[PDB]
RNA sequence: GAAACAUCUCAGUAUCGGGAGGAACAGAAAACGCAACGUGAUGUCGUUAGUAACCGCGAGUGAACGCGAUACAGCCCAAAC
RNA sequence: GACUCGUACGGUCACUGAAUCCUGCCCAGUGCAGGUAUCUGAACACCUCGUACAAGAGGACGAAGGACCUGUCAACGGCGG
RNA sequence: AGCUUUACUGCAGGCUGUCGCUGAGGACUCUCACUCCGGGAGGAGGACACCGAUAGCCGGGC
């Protein structure tokens, strides 16, 4: 046959790349050869283009303009810091080691100064559990308990923009609008609707799966569709 | 006596032993750092160098070139092809890593003529192999009466027509009897069946 | 059928009578060492490997009967046709 | 629309040129590549052994 | 082609990549092995021969040593000191 | 290298196809997944035999996988005499 | 010829053991190769992983 969508989509073509020459600013915690006396002002309040939620504009002491992954009620005039020694705030950062447990965090770090990789969705927000001299434990936003090293900087607050997934796309146009500013191809042609040659699903005389949906993990690309190695299917039982 | 070069020869009959096997866990760690093609000073192993025709003069250069280990790096048909041309992984090249090194080295240097080259180890990914050149327009070379051979014409890019030493032993050309019916005088002329 | 574990019948090499007892051929294990098992190994590479890419045929509905005659004085056994038989059993 | 005469209209683009090296209107203004003699791409002339029979 | 076809065959052909010369390559034996008290660098031509060897031992594939000729040519390092 | 100047309120892979009332029963087969005393399970190394070596024969250990067990149908599908 | 599959035979790919890289003291410690985070200092990891080689299984993706 040919190529199935999946795998017209690594070969990272126009149609499938997101459109990075309209993103604003790759949203990372700023770094501080130490100390913590780092801090700036906010100046602005900005939509990030590659999220659909809102950043901050920020100007440090060392004069240095930059935007960030803004936690949610911060507004321009607001001062906040960066470092060991800042201020246990909501939009401050600093190392979870600093961080008193029970404080909801956001755009955590995987390892220490990657500057920031959990929680940076709207709304999402981390937690902070248990603090060790060796292992930070954080409740990521899909429920799942990370061991991180306590020198992983964080930000103390929940993403901006919550609530958005609350309102419908109601019409085709509203999402094609959204789908737009994402490396995504839209609309979406169901397998089951297509040629066989097209997809493992496609054939027929009527619609309908030519085998089981549930795929082997050890499946090659371009036969693993539908339902990739699931340990169930169903809502019942 | 032994002479001195003996020793550093006796050394690498082992490379894995000794002083040796120390030196080269901690130069492969720069190695591994430097690029394909590195031009070297002196070379590694004297008495091999030396043996192969190296001379401390001008217009003699040494090259250090990496090439990576294992079968062919291949592409699967895309088009028919019967079950016994359908293989891609247990393919492998006709030709040994150390004459590509050769091969890329010479690229390196356009002016230069690959005089010969040796192996210098490899780690688990990688081979080395230390390629000595020759300036076939240095009147060093011109003037010199065991190498001015390299400078006539027809040695003009010997190393891309097997000229070279493992070029002559990788076409199978070693024999001189029994097993190179096929070889000798010429791969190409034996209609590529060797 | 029945048969006897042992008789008189001709022996082939001693070219006289005598007491004979029959025994059914058992397999004799290879040592995959003759020149067949080299061609194997030799001739199979990529793909298909011709004839060594074959497998095991079928049976016929009953099988010949495969015995051995062993001579009860020389001790030199003899092969002889073999007949269509289900089953055979010896007796004694 | 037809993809015959009615789509021959639109038709005004120019892409291969006379081209520099070779003299053949087949420099690809827009690729900046000859399709004849390979300028633009090989240093080296285009030419392939199958521009004329196997034994020839 | 094998009166299908997969090994095999077409064929290391077609085609592709890199490069030399007026010719290239080869070349002074860790050869040969008419086993010898013998030959004596290498190409090539004639033959050896459709022989030995390969092969769903199918269809097909397929040398060499030697011999008769052509032309002839033998040397330089590494190391010891 | 795309996704990705992205990080589960994400985006990938599928099915169904606004709203409204609803969406029963079946895990036997097939698929996916989890578990597993025991059984089965290749090569290297290892043990025995064999061979002045080797080919080779056998043993021990045993991965994923399978047997077996469980979960699962808004998973393929099934809902009769 | 295109397409399908529990047709025949194979080829990718995935999973898994093994060998090499590869080191110190049937479960275990370490650091020095190697990897990753870090501007750096240094941190995490660590003889595993990656990569090369091979073996078993799955394997109309081709
Ligand atoms: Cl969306
Ligand atoms: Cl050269
Ligand atoms: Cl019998
Ligand atoms: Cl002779
Ligand atoms: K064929
Ligand atoms: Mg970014
Ligand atoms: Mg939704
Ligand atoms: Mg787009
Ligand atoms: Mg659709
Ligand atoms: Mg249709
Ligand atoms: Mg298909
Ligand atoms: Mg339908
Ligand atoms: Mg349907
Ligand atoms: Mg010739
Ligand atoms: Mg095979
Ligand atoms: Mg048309
Ligand atoms: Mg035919
Ligand atoms: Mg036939
Ligand atoms: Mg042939
Ligand atoms: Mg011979
Ligand atoms: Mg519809
Ligand atoms: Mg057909
Ligand atoms: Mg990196
Ligand atoms: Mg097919
Ligand atoms: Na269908
Ligand atoms: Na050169
Ligand atoms: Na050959
Ligand atoms: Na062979
Ligand atoms: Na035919
Ligand atoms: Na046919
Ligand atoms: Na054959
Ligand atoms: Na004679
Ligand atoms: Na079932
Ligand atoms: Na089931
Ligand atoms: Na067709």
């Amino acid at each position: 046959g040919r190529r199935i969508q999946g795998q017209r989509r690594g070969r990272g073509t126009s149609t499938f790349r997101a459109p990075s020459h309209r993103y604003k600013a790759d949203l990372e915690h700023r770094k501080v050869e130490d100390g913590d006396v780092i801090a700036g002002t906010v100046v602005d309040i900005e939509h990030d283009p590659a999220r659909s939620a809102p950043v901050a504009a920020v100007e440090f002491e060392d004069g240095d303009r930059r935007l960030i992954l803004a936690p949610e009620g911060v507004g321009v005039g607001d001062e906040l810091q960066v470092g060991v020694s800042a201020e246990i705030a909501p939009g401050n950062t600093l190392p979870l080691a600093e961080i008193p447990e029970g404080v909801p965090v956001c755009n955590v770090e995987s390892s220490p100064g990657d500057g920031g990789k959990f929680a940076r969705a709207s709304g999402v927000n981390a937690q902070l559990l248990t603090h060790d001299r060796n292992v930070a434990v954080v409740k990521l936003p899909s429920g799942e308990m990370k061991r991180l090293d306590p020198q992983c900087r964080a930000t103390i607050g929940v993403v901006a923009g919550g609530g958005r997934t609350d309102k419908p796309f109601v019409k085709a146009g509203n999402k094609h609008h959204k789908m737009k500013a994402r490396g995504t191809k839209w609309p979406n042609v169901r397998g089951v609707a297509m040629n066989a040659v097209d997809h493992p699903f496609g054939g027929g005389g009527r619609q309908h799966p030519g085998k089981p949906k549930s795929i082997s993990r050890n499946a090659p690309p371009g036969r693993k569709v539908g339902d990739i190695a699931s340990k169930r299917t169903g809502r019942g039982g | 006596a032994r002479s001195a070069y003996s020793y550093i020869r006796d050394a690498w009959e082992n490379p894995g032993d000794g002083q040796l096997a120390e030196l080269q866990w901690q130069r492969q760690q720069e190695w591994r750092n430097e690029g394909a093609v590195e031009r070297i000073e002196r070379p590694t192993r004297l008495d091999k160098a030396r043996s192969q025709g190296y001379k401390a003069k001008q217009g003699v250069i040494v090259a250090r070139v990496s090439v990576r280990k294992g079968s062919a790096r291949k592409r699967r048909h895309k088009a028919g092809r019967r079950s016994k041309r359908q293989g891609v992984t247990r393919i492998t090249r006709r030709k040994d890593i150390q004459r590509v090194a050769e091969e890329r080295a010479s690229r390196t240097f356009p002016n230069l003529r690959v005089l010969n080259s040796y192996s210098v180890g490899q780690d688990g990914r990688q081979k080395w192999h230390e390629v000595i050149l020759i300036d076939p327009n240095h009147p060093a070379i011109q003037n010199d009466d065991d190498l001015s051979w390299i400078c006539a014409d027809d040695q003009a890019d010997r190393v891309f027509r097997g000229l070279t030493g493992a070029g002559r032993r990788n076409r199978g050309l070693s024999g001189k009897g029994k097993g190179s019916e096929k070889t000798r005088p010429s791969l190409r002329s034996n209609g590529g069946k060797g | 059928m029945q048969m006897p574990r042992r008789f008189n019948t001709y022996c082939p090499h001693c070219n006289e009578h005598q007491e004979h007892e029959v025994e059914k051929v058992r397999s004799g294990r290879q040592t995959g060492m003759k020149w067949i098992d080299r061609q194997r190994e030799r001739n199979s590479g990529i793909g298909n490997d011709g004839k060594f890419s074959k497998v095991p045929g079928g049976d016929k509905p009953t099988k010949k009967t495969d015995l051995k005659y062993r001579c009860g004085e020389c001790g030199k056994a003899h092969l002889r046709e073999g007949w269509r038989a289900g089953r055979l059993e010896f007796q004694e | 629309t037809g993809a015959g005469t009615p789509s021959q209209g639109k038709k005004n683009t120019t892409t291969h040129t006379k081209c520099r090296r070779c003299g053949e209107k087949s420099y690809h203004t827009k690729k900046k590549v000859c399709s004849s003699c390979g300028f633009g791409k090989s240093a080296k002339r285009r030419d392939y052994e199958w521009q004329s029979k196997a034994g020839e």
